[PDB]
RNA sequence: GCGGGGUGGAGCAGCCUGGUAGCUCGUCGGGCUCAUAACCCGAAGAUCGUCGGUUCAAAUCCGGCCCCCGCUACCA
């Protein structure tokens, strides 16, 4: 395997700073999907825009260990 | 046509498939490219001819070519059997296609790493479905002890021996090789021919075969005129095939009407008969064959007929939803670097069910003490009454080994 | 095959040939316009050898008429793929005068200059691809050709000297079940791959093949572009029907 | 409102009547 | 060149060649066709087949495919 | 051996059609609002991979290497 990721905070509306998340596979991994799945764990709003994912707030923590909770590497996680 | 069915198990890298190549000369490709980056992926196959110089002097008068003249002289070497092998992989996730392959298997070689801390995670994972399963004759192998000191490979070898105590494991002896240099290797042969001998199977019992993969042989830009069949690669276990049979495959495909699922057996004629490269007219235990069919390879690419079985046409098997299983769990899960106690089933738990070459999921209805019943996605066509099974629970998102049992009918 | 201009209208499509292959592009000659020798450059190309050839006549677009100097640069990456068997039918009918005046004029001992200036303008007046002005010609008659005021030197020695590859391809998809599905596969196509080289009648070759598992490649090479998918979908069709007519699934992509 | 509750009640009536079929 | 062995295994090339070129030629010659790719241990084995000829290292273990000739 | 690509901190334009370096992630200043966002204007930052060549002028055109990526789709 070899798949990284990066994940840190993206300008957005009411809050503060939204989520992004970027370098997963299109084409091995359905955006859509995580995005739902990501979205009910950090309880917020949030989109699939281009080849990212980004979430109202600031949920960095959260996402990445949810996303190490679902497979992917520890190590191909960075929270910028 | 092979013999017998020998499995290679053990945790990642320690070379299982480097030692198959040094037995057999076969690699298993590494293919799909990312195996060539990775390492084995599908079960690996190749077989092998073991003759004995008999003119000569063991444990290096166990030959693999017709051919003496290697040690001692010439009188050409006795054939004593052909075998073959099943290389599984040796990552702790490709757990679910270990556990399938078993059911193939005759017997069995655990290859340890010299080079690294004897009880590791899938070793023992492995040993412990060796041991629940029933594949009892068993091989342990000290594989890279051409990278080791002279002490290391024996305080290991005690590690091993100590190992080898309480469990089943009493004089499962333990061959150090180099799979690398190919050393030591016919002693090897030896062992696996003293130690694995080769299963009776009456030939009278029912025609009935596991499928664990299938090719569509077609190349790219074959022309319709010259479309080869469909081509269903596995292992027979109880009675023998023949070219030109009538056959069927179970649990089959499922339609689609508007949200419904249903399964329904696939019927063919036994286009053809392979083992190895060879083509034979009959085929019977031990070896995994492959068989040229007569229908849409579409229906058999990648792997599709996966998990399922081939049986005779007008043959009496359950394409079972719902299962009753007899059952046992281990103690611990060894199986996670860390052993945690095996937690008792809960119901309405999804649970991978591992039975014969098949792995499927589902969820529980009753818990009682050994006696939990099962509702299945995908049907389970029960041969037998006596069939074992192998069961699963995702621990923390990589599934894991936790207990058996018996299906039962 | 003269022309009545000097240098062809710019982005026009035409059939040329390949003259020279140099490093950076190489010459051709459109062959409507007296071989009127331009130039094509790698930039409007795209296996390349066999496009690239000697004199394997292409079809392009006239990217830049320099109506100065007299030079010419074409384009084969800007054409159509609609544009390129139209004007590839036209190729056929333009190469059949071709061969009309190519034998008359010798015959009458004259000039393609003079058989292109004299019959082939004039019958451009009479609305028409000439060569039809003659296929109503031979038929009817020579007044169809004294009409326009056609020299009538040529007018019978006309009429009497009067009387190669495409590919087209598609991804379709056969599903089957049926305990001998391969079989009936090979059977519906080699039922709806039937009577075919009379009926959408003489092209060069098909092919039908497997580059999915179920989804197939067919395949008609021809003479005749627009002879393409004439023959090509017939057969697709009758895969369908054929397929739907003896339990094999099929269908186009 | 009360198509909020009638399809909320729903999907628990059917969530957990799925938990009680299974 | 031509030229053939002995009856007491020597060879007679029928040519006048130098000492050292053929060294040359012949370490080239163990290249190819004795040495193992692996590990080159030199001490091998030199299978064949219907038209496969390789190279079995006695050390290693390993058959470097060499062009029948 | 072919062919694609090295541009502010990251990821992409601009190059065959030579003189104008554009876009998105946060910063800073000024607006809008009762206020926060959003939106708006104005600001920081680039030897454009390197060693040179042609030119009045080279991100741009021609050669020299240095790492980066792909090559006509894989076997009972
Ligand atoms: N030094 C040395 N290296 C060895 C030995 N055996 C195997 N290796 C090395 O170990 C690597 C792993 O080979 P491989 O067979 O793919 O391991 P594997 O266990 O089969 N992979 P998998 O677990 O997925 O089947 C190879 O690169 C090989 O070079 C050995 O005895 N000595
Ligand atoms: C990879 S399947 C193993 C045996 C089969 N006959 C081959 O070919
Ligand atoms: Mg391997």
């Amino acid at each position: 395997e070899e798949q990284k990721i990066k994940i840190y905070v993206t300008k957005r509306r009411f809050g503060k700073l939204m989520t992004i998340i970027e370098g997963f596979d299109t084409s091995v991994i359905d955006l859509k999907e995580l995005a739902k799945k990501l979205k009910d764990i950090c309880a917020c709003g949030g989109t699939v825009k281009d080849n990212t994912i980004e979430l109202q707030g600031d949920h960095r923590k959260k996402v990445a260990e949810e996303l190490v909770k679902m497979g992917f590497s520890r190590d191909s996680i960075e929270i910028r | 046509q092979p013999e017998v069915n020998i499995g290679v198990v053990g945790h990642v890298d320690h070379g299982k498939t480097t030692l198959v190549q040094a037995i057999t000369g076969i690699w298993t490709s590494k293919h799909s490219e990312e195996l060539k980056r990775g390492m084995t992926i599908k079960l690996g196959y190749a077989e092998t001819n073991i003759g004995v110089c008999e003119s000569c002097k063991k444990p290096e008068a166990y030959v693999t070519e017709p051919s003496c003249k290697s040690c001692g002289s010439d009188d050409e070497p006795k054939f004593l059997r052909r075998i073959s092998f099943i290389d599984a992989p040796g990552h702790e996730v490709l757990m679910a296609t270990m556990l399938s392959g078993a059911a193939l298997m005759d017997g069995a070689i655990l290859v340890v790493a010299a080079n690294e801390p004897f009880p590791q995670p899938q070793t023992r994972e492995h040993f412990v479905a060796l041991g629940i399963i029933g594949v009892k004759n068993l091989i342990i192998v000290q594989n890279k002890v051409d990278v080791v000191s002279k002490e290391e490979a024996l305080s290991q070898y005690r590690q091993i021996k100590q190992f080898t105590k309480g469990t089943w494991a009493e004089n499962v002896p333990i061959i150090p090789v180099s799979a690398l240099h190919k050393i030591n290797i016919d002693s090897l042969i030896e062992g696996i021919e003293e130690y694995i001998k080769t299963p009776y199977r009456d030939l009278s019992q029912k025609p009935v075969m596991l499928v664990i993969r299938s090719f569509d042989v077609n190349k790219p830009g074959t022309q319709f005129n010259e479309l080869k069949g469909g081509v269903i690669g596995g292992s027979i276990i109880q009675g023998l095939f023949k070219v030109d049979q009538e056959i069927k495959v179970l649990p089959g495909l499922r339609v689609e009407k508007q949200g419904k699922v249903s399964y329904e057996p696939i019927f063919t004629k036994i286009s053809s008969i392979r083992f190895g490269d060879e083509e034979f007219k009959e085929a019977k235990p031990g070896g995994l064959v492959a068989i040229g069919t007569y229908l849409d390879p579409s229906l058999t690419k990648a792997d599709n007929l996966l998990g399922s079985i081939i049986t005779l046409a007008d043959a009496e098997v359950p394409v079972l939803w719902n299962i009753r299983i007899k059952y046992n769990l281990l103690e611990r899960v060894v199986g996670a670097k860390e052993m945690l106690k095996v937690d008792p089933i809960r119901a309405k738990e999804t649970l991978m069910l591992s039975v014969g070459s098949s792995t499927t999921l589902g969820i529980v209805t009753s818990v009682k003490k050994d006696e939990i019943e099962v509702e299945l996605r995908r049907p389970v066509a029960v041969w037998s009454n006596n069939i074992r099974t192998v069961i699963s629970r995702q621990i923390a998102g990589r599934w894991r080994m936790i207990g058996w049992g018996l299906v039962e009918i | 095959i003269y022309s009545r201009s000097k240098l062809p209208s710019e982005g026009e499509i035409l059939i040329a040939t390949v003259k020279q292959v140099f490093d950076y592009g190489s010459y051709v000659s459109l062959d409507e316009y007296g071989g009127l020798q331009a130039f094509l450059p790698w930039s409007e190309v795209s296996n390349i050898r066999d496009v690239l050839k000697e004199n394997r006549k292409v079809i392009v677009k006239v990217i830049r008429v320099d109506r100065r100097k007299g030079t010419v640069d074409v384009s084969l990456k800007k054409v159509t793929d609609d544009e390129r068997r139209k004007k590839n039918l036209q190729w056929k009918k333009i190469q059949r005068l071709d061969k009309i005046l190519e034998l008359v004029s010798q015959k009458l001992k004259l000039s393609e200059k003079d058989a292109w200036e004299q019959v082939a303008w004039k019958l451009e007046a009479k609305y028409g691809d000439p060569i039809t002005a003659i296929e109503k010609a031979v038929k009817e008659g020579e007044k169809i050709l004294i009409d326009a005021g056609v020299p009538e030197i040529w007018v019978k020695p006309l009429l009497e000297e009067a009387s190669r590859k495409v590919k087209m391809s598609g991804l379709i998809t056969v599903r089957t079940n049926e305990p001998l599905g391969v079989e009936k596969i090979k059977e519906v196509i080699s039922k709806a791959l039937e009577n075919i080289e009379q009926d959408y009648e003489s092209l060069l070759n098909i092919k039908i093949y497997t580059i999915g598992a179920p989804r197939y490649r067919v395949d008609v090479v021809g003479t005749n572009p627009k002879e393409a998918s004439e023959a090509l979908n017939q057969i697709i069709s009758n895969l369908i029907k054929i397929g739907k007519e003896e339990n094999v699934d099929i269908s186009v992509v | 409102m009360r198509w909020k509750w009638i399809k909320k009640r729903i999907r628990r009536l059917k969530r957990q009547r799925k938990k009680e079929r299974g | 060149a031509p030229g053939n062995v002995d009856d007491k295994g020597e060879l007679v090339i029928q040519g006048k060649f130098s000492s050292q070129v053929i060294n040359t030629l012949m370490e080239r010659f163990l290249k190819a066709y004795v040495e193992c790719s692996t590990c080159k241990s030199l001490d091998t084995i030199l299978k064949k087949e219907k038209k496969s000829w390789y190279i079995v290292c006695l050390a290693c273990g390993a058959q470097t495919p060499v062009k029948p000739l």
